[PDB]
């Protein structure tokens, strides 16, 4: 087509979605991790994660207001990944990299799994 | 704004 | 902080939100324009428009599944702006610029109003 | 990935 494009539009949209999350506006699901609860927007979770995409496209699960993750999932790893979904920023540290990579593999967040693998390989 |  | 950032994350999120819109997945509102109906995600509309932000933060209107726009709003102008919200791409043409600018002013989409004003000023 |  002959469209023009606003470079900062996608980043501005994500920033606003994160502001709605902060203020708990229109959040429609609670993700339960080892008795730690995280409120979010189903659409943002689906847009970021192959696991949430599969969950919320399921005819029965699409209607659930609570999703319980596997007990092996670490709440801090989940929290770091949820922050990444809403900001593009990943708080990757020596002390959390193993939990973050394991959580990203479970959530099916391929780009995060890729940078964790590379950061681990550099330290060996 | 840009030409994509 | 000491975060790393994935450059394409925001664009990839918006692309996936547009794929959900295309497939009518988790859309939670119908916008009615001069008897033309547009399905969308309330959160994306709020993230893009000052008008939708004000509508869906209202304690009564946040729960509506149908929103009727002012009868002066042109459905084509709305359609072009809805496409912009989900893609960052604006199909601005000599034949639609007046309707697009009027719709962007009503929706409170300041960056769109800005490029329309500039494109109109260049033609005078 | 970048340093923001
Ligand atoms: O690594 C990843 C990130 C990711 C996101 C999604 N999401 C969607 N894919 C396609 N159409 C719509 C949506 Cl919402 C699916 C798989 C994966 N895998
Ligand atoms: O031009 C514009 C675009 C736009 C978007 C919004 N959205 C939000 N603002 C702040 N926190 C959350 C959200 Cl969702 C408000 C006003 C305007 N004005
Ligand atoms: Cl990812
Ligand atoms: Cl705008």
């Amino acid at each position: 087509d002959s469209c023009i494009q606003f470079t900062r539009h996608a980043s501005d949209v994500l920033l606003n979605l994160n502001r709605l999350r902060s203020r708990d506006i229109l959040t429609d699901v609670v993700i339960v991790v080892s008795r730690e609860q995280f409120r979010a927007h189903k659409t943002v979770l689906m847009a970021c994660s192959g696991l949430f995409y599969s969950i919320f496209t399921d005819q029965l699960k699409c209607n659930l207001s609570v999703i319980n993750l596997d007990p092996e999932i670490n709440p801090e790893g989940f929290c770091i990944l949820l922050d990444f979904m809403y900001t593009s920023r990943l708080n990757l540290r020596e002390g959390n990299i193993m939990a973050v990579m394991a959580t990203a593999m479970y959530l099916q967040m391929e780009h995060v799994v890729d940078t964790c693998r590379k950061f681990i390989k550099a330290s060996e | 704004w840009v030409i994509p």
